[PDB]
């Protein structure tokens, strides 16, 4: 089919090991979050659970195609075939993607080379609580993510205009807590491997 | 041989088949007929606001590419070929760590009718959210949802 | 017999073998005989309403595609050949959580016979649901089944 | 006491928007829905919206009326388009947990005053 | 390079090798010399009637198909080679749920 | 030139024998190690263990992976570690451990022009720590990773 030949042409000669613009400029990843539910806050283990739809948008010049079709609205099959950012959550004690019935991932490629990659995630993130004012205590629990291997010179993250979306906030599993609000931050963190762009969401 | 004809039929069916594209792409909307047989309604976890349910989850759909003509109208085939064809990416919106049973083999079945009608069943244990009113507890009653749909494909 | 002879015989058997098709795809039903050696029953739980069962589960069938001659002994092959051979899609309906033991390797066995008979063994530990009526508890009897 | 207060126009020749706000409860886990009473004393389900943002619509008014919810403001809005003379009726806002229901009026334990709408050709 | 000779030796050893067949199949009995080094005798659970043990479990056997001649007598190879040859299917009769550690 | 980078990497991985270590018949391979501790979660007396999350990084030299004409430190996709040789490092007193795997396997491979390899892994590990509780709760415990 037309889409079949388009996909074969795009994958022909493609090297998923190399990020786009390997020696030109950093790859810019626009990140977006939808929070289905912030699970219970486990004060014993200094952690809380959060379920999200996590979306990342970037540009790959190799995936440009010229056709009457303006977008290839694909499924999880080519996620392992194209280059994907190695985004990881820094403060996660335990995290897992969703695999029932199929891997909960979505891939869309536009004719100009824009790739949108979304996936469902459930993350247990550590939140160091200061319980001096317990039970009249308030906390600002973070959720930080960055690129594991690519420093700031290779990958840079940006928050979209609609960065973090929430649904029915007060219908979540926060039995002992009330959600007041959230905010978004970006920072550069120095490590032995290099300097990395860490993006944080505080609840 | 009796089985070589079916081997050739399967090879010709999968030859040139692209499982990255849904049936009827650019021609129509892929209609999936679904039914759920609950083999056991699992216990309700009040602490987790959650309940377990064991289901045979059946989905059926048309695929013109998989039409064939042969000695039998229906090919009851091994589930391993289901990975080699397009199947809907159904997921549970309110699910929480469901498990696809794989003892001894993957508990799935795939059947292809001569007219290209596919039937595809899975065995699952779904753990789903059930928000609760505990103000009338223990005189309380709930309506636990089970919501599912495609992840990648819009209406 | 001989190592090279057995090697080429097994290669011939597996060559042109369609795993997707059961042994008589258009023919009559394949008959599968089953045996169990109950190694242990461990945790009969009232709270979880289940019991844990470890067992050696053996299946027995006949794939005419795997018949061979000139090698007068049963070929006990490495368990990785099960991934290449067809096997029944057996499952336990009342299972909650189960696995095949995997130390030192997958506790799995494939034994072929000259007439095409296949013996397929697995060491399985399964937690099976058992709904228990506790009205006469602790003076009660329970019927717990594997399906 | 809790009130489901409605707002919206009454006369049309078009398009309309009917809003329904609520307050005075820690209770959230309710489907919020709209019902219609024409002359004849019969309740007709029109639309409903879940806590999962899932929208259910009646077959008669499918694709015409669209329901939405502002969870922070604790309100439900109904955008009405393609109005016709047969749509003249009084519209009620309901909120409740869907037990044995989500399409029957009996499952909602909160109702509002109601708002009239009329179409003139 | 000096590693090409070892690469050729390994390719020659694995050429025409069937890991499905045990050594001396149909002509002799495979003798496996085994022993154990208990790195830590784990705790005992009375409730489960269970006990944990951590072991270096090491087996040895002769495979005539894998003899070679080269500069160095013993080839200390990567563990990936283990999956490419026949190895004993040893299992613990009274084991409940064991772990073959694979970190890193 | 991205095509030049692609062909250089293809040349590097062409004919690479993962079975053999960097100097199979030669002197030993030196491996530097450094750790960045993210957290120590559950120091359990009843279980005699502690959980440790860390960025564990190994550094070594592989002359087979040396490249020229590209003045860059090639950070490759983490899947290339399956094709490359890496040390068979393990923790002796480990009870349960895993490499974090969201969104992908939290693993780093960075090659340098002189063949140097930097290999990173995000690891959570539950390590055994046998405790002397005679002076409990005024006790001072010593917990190690081997
Ligand atoms: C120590 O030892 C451990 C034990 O050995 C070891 O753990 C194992 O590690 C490996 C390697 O990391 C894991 O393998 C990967 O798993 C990914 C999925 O992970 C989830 O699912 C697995 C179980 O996998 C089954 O189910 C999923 C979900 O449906 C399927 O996608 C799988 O194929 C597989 O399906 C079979 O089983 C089902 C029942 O289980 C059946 O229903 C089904 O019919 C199949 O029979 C779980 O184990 C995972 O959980 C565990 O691990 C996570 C971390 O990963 C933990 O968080 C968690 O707690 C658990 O511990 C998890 O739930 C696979 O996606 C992945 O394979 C894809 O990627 C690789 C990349 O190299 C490809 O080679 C591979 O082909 C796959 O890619 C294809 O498919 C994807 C998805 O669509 C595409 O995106 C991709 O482009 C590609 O498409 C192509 O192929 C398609 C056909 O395959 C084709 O259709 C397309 O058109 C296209 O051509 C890989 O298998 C493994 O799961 C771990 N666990 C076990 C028990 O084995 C551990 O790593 C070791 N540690 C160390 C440090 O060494
Ligand atoms: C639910 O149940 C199902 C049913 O059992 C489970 O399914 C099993 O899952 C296994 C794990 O996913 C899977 O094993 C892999 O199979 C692949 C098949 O792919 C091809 O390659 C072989 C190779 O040819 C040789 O085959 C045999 C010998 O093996 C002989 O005929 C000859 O020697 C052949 O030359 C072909 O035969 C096939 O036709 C395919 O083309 C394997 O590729 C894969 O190999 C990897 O694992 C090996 C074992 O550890 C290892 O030796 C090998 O090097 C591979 O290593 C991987 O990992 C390293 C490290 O990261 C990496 O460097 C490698 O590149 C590679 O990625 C496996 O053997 C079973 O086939 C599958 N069974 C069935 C029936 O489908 C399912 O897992 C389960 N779900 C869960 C998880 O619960
Ligand atoms: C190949 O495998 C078969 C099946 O295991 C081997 O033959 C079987 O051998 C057993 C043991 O001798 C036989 O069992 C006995 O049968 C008699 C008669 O009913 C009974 O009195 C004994 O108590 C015992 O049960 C079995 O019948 C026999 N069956 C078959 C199908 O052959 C065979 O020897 C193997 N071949 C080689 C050379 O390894
Ligand atoms: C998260 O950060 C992004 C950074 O771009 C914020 O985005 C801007 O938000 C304002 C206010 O809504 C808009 O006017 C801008 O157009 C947005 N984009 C840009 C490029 O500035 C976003 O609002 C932040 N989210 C918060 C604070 O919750
Ligand atoms: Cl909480």
């Amino acid at each position: 089919g037309d889409v079949t030949v388009i996909l074969n042409n795009l994958l022909e000669g493609y090297d998923n090991k190399l990020r786009p613009d390997i020696g030109v400029k950093p790859t810019l990843i626009h990140t977006d979050m939808y929070v289905n539910s912030i699970g219970p806050v486990n004060a014993i283990n200094m952690e809380y659970t959060i379920d999200i739809f996590f979306a990342q948008t970037w540009y790959d010049r190799r995936l440009k195609f010229n056709s009457t079709i303006k977008v290839l609205r694909l499924n999880s099959n080519m996620v392992g075939k194209i280059w994907i950012p190695d985004t990881f959550f820094r403060n996660s004690k335990k995290a897992d993607a969703h695999w029932i019935t199929t891997p909960n991932r979505m891939l869309r490629i536009w004719n100009d080379g824009r790739v949108l990659y979304t996936l469902r995630l459930t993350i247990d993130a550590e939140c160091q609580l200061q319980l001096h004012n317990f039970p009249m205590d308030e906390h600002s629990c973070p959720l930080e993510f960055s690129s594991y291997g690519y420093p700031r010179e290779e990958i840079v993250y940006q928050w979209k205009r609609s960065s973090v979306e929430v649904g029915d906030t007060r219908s979540w599993r926060l039995y002992q807590f009330s959600f007041v609000g959230l905010r978004n931050t970006t920072e550069v963190v120095k490590t032995t491997s290099g300097d990395y762009v860490v993006m944080s969401v505080y609840f | 041989d009796n089985t070589t004809v079916f081997t050739r039929i399967l090879d010709r069916l999968l030859d040139g088949y692209d499982n990255r594209l849904r049936p009827g792409l650019g021609e129509r909307v892929t209609e999936v007929k679904t039914d759920i047989f609950v083999t056991s309604f699992g216990p309700v976890s009040d602490h987790d606001m959650e309940y377990t349910i064991d289901v045979f989850f059946r989905q059926s759909w048309k695929d013109e590419r998989l039409k064939f003509k042969g000695p039998m109208t229906v090919l009851r085939l091994n589930n391993l070929m289901a990975s080699k064809i397009w199947t809907p990416d159904t997921f549970f919106h309110n699910g929480k760590k469901s498990v696809a049973h794989n003892m001894t083999m993957p508990n799935k079945l795939l059947r292809i009718t001569e007219d290209g009608t596919l039937l595809y069943t899975m065995r699952l244990t779904v753990r789903a959210e059930c928000p609760m009113h505990l103000e009338d507890f223990p005189m309380d009653a709930h309506a636990c949802p089970l919501k599912f749909g495609s992840y990648a494909y819009t209406r | 017999g001989n190592m090279s002879f057995v090697k080429e015989t097994v290669d011939k058997l597996l060559k042109g073998y369609d795993i997707r098709l059961r042994p008589d795809f258009g023919g009559p039903p394949v008959c599968v005989g089953m045996n169990i050696d109950i190694a242990s029953i461990d945790m009969v739980s009232e709270v979880n309403m289940d019991y844990t069962l470890t067992m050696y589960f053996q299946q027995y069938w006949r794939d005419k595609r795997l018949a061979y001659s000139g090698i007068p002994l049963n070929l006990t092959l490495d368990n990785r050949v099960a991934d290449q051979l067809w096997v029944p899609d057996t499952y336990f309906l009342n299972d909650k959580k189960s696995f095949v033991h995997g130390v030192t390797v997958k506790n799995r066995m494939i034994r072929l016979h000259p007439d095409g008979t296949v013996l397929y063994g697995l060491r399985i530990t399964t937690t099976a649901a058992c709904m228990m009526d506790l009205r006469r508890y602790p003076l009660d009897e329970q019927n717990c089944t594997l399906e | 006491q809790v009130q489901l207060q409605e707002s919206g126009g009454g006369l049309v020749q078009g398009s309309l928007r009917v809003s329904c706000a609520a307050s005075g409860r820690t209770f959230t886990t309710y489907i919020m829905a709209w019902f219609r009473q024409a002359p004849g004393k019969e309740r007709e389900f029109l639309a409903a919206m879940d806590q999962g943002r899932i929208q259910y619509y009646g077959d008669s008014v499918r694709g015409r009326f669209t329901i939405s919810r502002d969870y922070a403001k604790n309100s439900v809005d109904l955008q009405l388009d393609g109005l016709r003379p047969e749509d003249t009726a009084v519209y009620y806002c309901a909120a409740g947990a869907g037990f044995w229901g989500l399409r029957t009026a009996s499952s909602y334990h909160y109702w509002g005053q109601g708002t009239q709408v009329t179409v003139s050709s």
